């Protein structure tokens, strides 16, 4: 009685393939375009906000988490295998290291944490894999802005723009042109407002996009407003009226 | 005060209670000096919020001095100004350099005025880093040499920025230079030329992205050469289309836009022989607006100066009408 | 029809749909006509022929006045040449004579498949019956006078060409 | 008086009780000519004509009964004629049981339209 | 179907049935995205037909809708695939 | 490894079979439900039948008192519903003890999802079938509907409704709000709350139910109550008394 | 087969502009059509 399988879900295929990572990158192709860039001044990542509902709120929906304070993270693929991974990398990033060695694990030790997460999980039987890819954009103060993939399998490369769900590559066309390196943060927004109007169509608005930068400070993200000791978070995630403003601004 | 917002509402009390020539002489004083909030860029005086401030004095001169032929001193102002602007941000440089030559094409009056100052802001571009949306600019060119009867000036230049649009990305600008390349063959006598652009003009439309509007506008243009090339009934159908999408916009929809489809959509009916529906078109009010002018009175006499087999009626009403209608 | 329509009421539902669709048309082609909406097409009833189904189909027949043609769909399965086009086209003919009348199709797989599994035996035969019924539909003679039902248990065995609107557009479920 | 009225008013929530609005008891008639005539003569016919046709807007022993007992106050209200005339037109737009839509059958129906319609081409 | 091209489907169907100032293009293109161009005029073909057998003369923004509703489902099923909501 | 429906992995799709059945036939158990907020309440309709004379339908619950101000809504059979129950009953009691606090809608929401998304991709159990709508009148945000649902998927609302009848309450309340310019309506009392409830109801699903087959609850701060039975026709002969 | 389909895309551009030959024009802009199509999303 009880469970007993513990036979690996995920196993190779005549041609060297292994059928869970095939399937599950068919989903991420399917889920909706996000994309990041550095912006060499910081970094900006958007990724699509969506309703469900006229009458729901978007607020409790999560398309875009703050891993760690610096740092964010977007996706395409499956939502719930998305919102669990968000978790343990939450989890051991606070345990291992915010009074180790002091402070947030940086952007590339990250990447591999979360890494193992999704191989773990590829390797062991009882569970299936993880169906998801992310891009993390981030910021850590002995690399500066950085931007990884991170893959279903858990295969990473460094990138320093991309975007991942449909519609890819054209995106990546505009992007390219765009920039290459140098440029403030509100231009950068300015070119992924416009990269994303080409990548979607049938209506558009700031309103359906989900806008987070990583590169700037307030006194109010020291959480304090007395005498520094630190240096503190520099994530903001901006509301949708600001939005509104950098895409009324040429 | 002497900062840009108190000298902004002392200026424009200024053109009020005066002229716009008292006026112009205390924006220049607000320039030449005139202590102001953060860095200098007039050797007293912003130039950045100065600037913003600066598209709203342009403008409130800008209207009068083409009609006024005070057009001179309009034309030198923005050349001196604009190099201010480079001291500023890209996006500063962008926003204000596109506008201009807009600003004074709202109330078009010295085509000749217009086109001097749009040149130089085509040489000014390139010193930044833009040379992506100066084709942009000479489709403004264009418009002003279609205006002054250079259907043939305008075509040497219009192909050329065609050629560029296509591999800049400035796909949103080529709708707009398809439906003008359109109105120059029309005129020169290419009625061929003239629909091959639009299904151009249509491609590209549907690619993006774009406004209610702008795609109502070619179907305006279709529903126009479909009157010169024949099929009443495939013009009827756009005109249609365009009438309805207006209605739902209510009477949000331009002046110039609404007015003119329904011009043509009246008279496509008359020479398609469906006058009954001309009489309909005037009981509804969904479909003609609250709108009356001469046109609307002149497709009303003559599809009832039709109806009667009547001579004298078409004659009357092609004289009363005429300025407008014809 | 040998059974009436209002006898057989506590099938009620199944019922009122049957007359909103082949009873307002048939005697009142004047209404369809001045909205400029065509009239209804092709009705299907899906769901179970044992529960008197086929009662419903004699049923509306009977109120209508209308000329009740009932079909083995096999039938129209004859081993000659054309002798299978003849009678598509005798049924056809006869119903714009006989008009109003209900076309009622027995067990549509037969003359409707889908393929048996793509290949071929004698499902041939089915694919040229078949076109011919998507013929006379798409054609220039339109469906208002003669109305035309289609039974079969399971929707699992109709065509994919009939599934689209404007081959069938009303589908009545048994409830 | 009182007492005669109240007999009407206690005998009308008895009558909702009564009515039939599921499987309950019984649809009558009999009740409603109780109510009806009785207040007319508590009252007037006018007074009933008011009262009644906000109760109509609720139950009432199946509707037949109610368009019954329309007819003959409609009967009077045209025979004093004036604002009585005005009243038969306010009546029939508020409740919808002499041009009944919850049935499309009926003499009584047809009868109660034709009389208004005649007053108002006149 | 791109959203200019479903859009012009809705008004060449709209133009041959009964229309009036409701029959609001702007909901329409919310409710409807790139299905083809057999679909779009299928779609609205049915809905004028299927009105008018509710004993409906008028048609309206409200009564496309109400046809509508009844003939995309009659199952529940939440939101649109696994994939995002 | 198996197949993608005889245990639970991935489709060849990328999708997941268990999910989307997981999503359909839970809801056509003859139960519609819709959930609207009030000013100073909450208010969830629901459907809840008997078909025997012979079934004491009092034990018949399908709303839910998850704590003493807490209500759960479930769409869905019993044999998943207490399973759900079992772990929402243990989640509001934990977060009592341990935080200090009541438990909020959204947590409880938030916790259970990534919870049924484990059990997904488990090879040896489903994901429940159920439809979780979770109410209150909390002190930390006012009156409050957020919903779970079968995939490991959650999201807030402000109003909602399940069964095929969604699309028709739902273009009845954002017509409605669209012109007002509020998802709130204002009332103090409850029973004007649920009569304005009624209202889009019946409207919507195009009938009105007895006592026994419907059974409302009703948020309020700190206290969440079921309707008695003639409490429920009170409120339909209410708006029948105004008629 | 490209090479072969460049010229058959070039000759429907000849062809709408009545012309009774096809120029170099028409190829390059054919080459555009193909290379748009290789690099799908």
């Amino acid at each position: 009685m009880t469970d007993r399988y513990s036979f690996s879900l995920t196993t190779f295929s005549p041609s060297g393939k292994l059928g869970q990572i095939d399937y599950a990158l068919t989903a991420v192709k399917q889920g909706v375009t996000s994309l990041g860039i550095k912006a060499t001044n910081g970094v900006v990542i958007a990724t699509e906000k969506k309703s469900s509902s006229p009458l729901a709120m978007s607020e409790t929906l999560s398309k875009v988490s703050l891993l760690t304070p610096d740092i964010g993270a977007v996706y395409s693929g499956m939502g719930p295998d998305y919102r669990v991974l968000v978790d343990k990398s939450r989890k051991v990033a606070h345990t291992s290291y915010k009074r180790i060695y002091g402070e947030y694990p940086p952007t590339k030790l990250l990447v591999s944490e979360v890494a193992k997460i999704m191989q773990e999980a590829t390797q062991s039987g009882g569970v299936r894999p993880f169906g998801v890819s992310l891009l993390i954009a981030g910021h850590d103060e002995f690399n500066g802005f950085s931007l990884y993939q991170v893959d279903p399998s858990g295969s990473y490369f460094p990138w320093k723009a991309t975007a991942i769900g449909k519609g890819s590559v054209a995106a990546k066309t505009f992007l390219e042109k765009r920039w290459n390196d140098e440029l403030e943060l509100e231009d950068a927004i300015h070119i992924a407002l416009l990269t994303l109007k080409e990548s979607v169509e049938g209506e558009f608005n700031g309103d359906t996009i989900e806008l987070a930068i990583i590169g700037d400070e307030n006194p109010d993200l020291l959480g304090y407003t007395g005498i520094p000791t630190d240096k503190g978070p520099r994530f903001r995630k901006l509301t949708s009226q600001e939005i509104n403003d950098r895409l009324e601004a040429l | 005060m002497s900062l840009p917002g108190s000298k902004l509402e002392e200026a424009r009390r200024l053109v009020n209670e005066k002229q716009y020539n008292e006026a112009e002489q205390v924006y220049l004083s607000l320039l030449d000096k005139d202590s102001s909030q953060s860095s200098a860029a007039a050797g007293a005086s912003v130039d950045d919020k100065r600037r913003n401030e600066q598209e709203t004095s342009i403008l409130e001169l800008g209207q009068l001095y083409v009609t006024m032929g005070a057009k001179d001193k309009l034309r030198e102002f923005i050349p001196h100004s604009t190099e201010y602007m480079m001291q500023f941000a890209k996006s500063k440089t962008v926003k204000v350099l596109k506008t201009l030559i807009e600003k004074f094409e709202q109330v078009p009056d010295s085509l000749d005025d217009q086109i001097f100052v749009c040149e130089k802001s085509i040489e000014f571009a390139k010193r930044e880093k833009r040379v992506f949306l100066k084709h942009s600019l000479s489709i403004k060119l264009a418009t002003l040499h279609y205006q002054k009867k250079q259907y043939k000036d305008s075509l040497a230049l219009i192909n050329d920025l065609l050629r560029e649009f296509k591999k800049l990305d400035d796909k949103p600008s080529l709708v707009d230079v398809h439906l003008l390349e359109s109105k120059v063959y029309h005129k020169l006598r290419n009625l061929a030329k003239s629909k091959a652009s639009l299904t151009a003009a249509r491609t590209a439309a549907n690619s993006i992205y774009c406004p209610t509007q702008t795609v109502a506008e070619l179907d305006l243009m279709s529903g126009i050469l479909h009157c010169e090339d024949k099929d009443y009934k495939t013009a009827f159908s756009y005109f249609f289309e365009s009438f309805e999408s207006y209605h739902n916009l209510t009477t949000h929809n331009s002046y110039e836009k609404a007015c003119q489809v329904l011009k043509y959509m009246l008279l496509s009916k008359i020479m398609l022989n469906l006058i009954d529906d001309v009489k309909n078109i005037l009981n509804a009010k969904y479909t003609k607006e609250t709108y009356q002018s001469r046109g609307i009175d002149a497709m009303k006499a003559v599809a009832e100066a039709y109806n009667n087999r009547s001579l004298l009626d078409f004659n009357t009403a092609l004289k009363q009408y005429e300025k407008e209608l014809m | 029809g040998e059974i009436t329509f209002d006898g057989i009421g506590g099938l009620t539902e199944q019922i009122r749909e049957l007359r909103e669709v082949i009873e307002l048309p048939l005697k009142n082609p004047e209404i369809f006509q001045r909205v400029g909406i065509k009239p209804p097409k092709g009705v299907l009833l899906y769901g179970p022929p044992g529960t008197g189904k086929t009662l419903l189909a004699k049923a509306v027949a009977a109120t209508i006045g209308a000329n009740f043609i009932f079909s083995p769909a096999s039938g129209i399965v004859d081993k000659y040449i054309g002798e299978s086009a003849r009678i598509i086209r005798e049924m056809f003919a006869y119903a714009k004579e006989h008009e109003p009348c209900i076309i009622f199709m027995d067990e549509v797989d037969a003359i409707g498949g889908r393929r048996f599994s793509e290949g071929t035996s004698a499902d041939r035969e089915i694919q040229r019956t078949l076109m011919e019924l998507l013929t006379q539909m798409d054609g220039f003679d339109n469906l208002g006078q003669t109305k035309i039902i289609m039974a079969t248990n399971r929707p699992d065995t109709l065509d994919p060409a009939l599934l689209r609107p404007g081959r069938l557009d009303r589908k009545v479920e048994i409830p | 008086a009182q007492n005669d009225c109240n007999s009407a008013l206690d005998q009308l929530l008895v009558l909702e009780k009564k009515t039939r609005q599921a499987s309950d008891l019984a649809s009558s008639k009999e009740v409603l000519a109780k109510i009806v005539d009785l207040l007319a003569s508590r009252n007037k016919w006018d007074d009933l004509n008011e009262q009644l046709t906000l109760l109509s807007k609720k139950h009432g022993q199946l509707k037949l009964s109610i368009q019954y007992m329309i007819q003959k106050v409609m009967e009077y209200l045209k025979s004093s004629k004036s604002l009585d005339l005005n009243t038969r037109i306010s009546v029939i737009e508020t409740i919808r049981v002499v041009t009944e839509n919850k049935i499309f059958v009926e003499v009584e129906r047809a009868r109660v339209t034709k009389d208004l319609v005649e007053i108002k081409k006149e | 179907r791109d959203r200019r091209e479903r859009r012009l489907i809705f008004g060449t169907i709209a133009s041959k049935m009964s229309l009036a100032p409701e029959a609001d293009l702007d909901s329409l293109i919310i409710r409807n995205d790139s299905l083809s161009g057999a679909v779009i005029a299928a779609i609205m073909q049915e809905a004028g037909l299927r009105a008018v057998r509710k004993n409906r003369y008028v048609i309206l923004q409200s009564d496309l809708e109400e046809a509508y509703a009844t003939q995309v489902k009659t199952d529940n099923t939440v939101d649109k695939f696994d994939f995002y909501k | 490894a198996g197949y993608d429906r005889h245990i639970t992995i991935f489709s060849p799709e990328g999708r997941l079979y268990q999910v989307e059945y997981a999503f359909k036939a839970t809801n056509q158990t003859n139960i519609n439900s819709l959930a609207v907020r009030g000013k100073d309440c909450t208010v969830v309709i629901s459907q809840k039948k008997v078909p025997d004379k012979l079934l004491d339908p009092t034990t018949v619950s399908y709303i839910f008192c998850i704590s003493r101000t807490i209500g759960m809504v479930v769409n869905g059979p019993i044999p998943d519903a207490r399973n759900a129950a079992l772990r929402a009953k243990a989640e509001a009691a934990e977060f009592r003890y341990k935080y200090g606090y009541d438990m909020p809608c959204d947590v409880l929401a938030k916790r259970m999802a990534n919870l049924s998304q484990i059990y997904t991709q488990r090879a040896y159990m489903r994901p429940l079938g159920v439809i979780l709508t979770f109410v209150s009148v909390d002190e930390e945000l006012g009156p409050s509907i957020y919903k779970t649902d079968p995939a490991g998927y959650y999201v807030g609302y402000k109003a909602t409704a399940t069964g095929p009848k969604q699309q028709e309450i739902t273009t009845n309340l954002e017509n409605h709000f669209k012109k007002s310019k509020i998802d709130h309506i204002n009332e103090e009392s409850w029973e004007k709350v649920v009569e304005f409830a009624i209202t889009h109801m019946i409207d919507a699903l195009g009938t009105e139910f007895s006592k026994n087959d419907l059974e409302v609850g009703v948020a309020t701060k700190d206290k969440f109550f079921t309707l008695s039975a003639e409490n429920i026709e009170e409120r339909l002969v209410a708006i029948a008394e105004q008629d | 087969a490209d090479v072969k389909g460049v010229c058959t895309e070039a000759g429907m551009y000849a062809l709408r502009e009545r012309r009774i030959h096809v120029t170099q024009e028409d190829f390059e802009l054919a080459v555009g059509k193909v290379m748009n199509k290789n690099q799908e999303t």
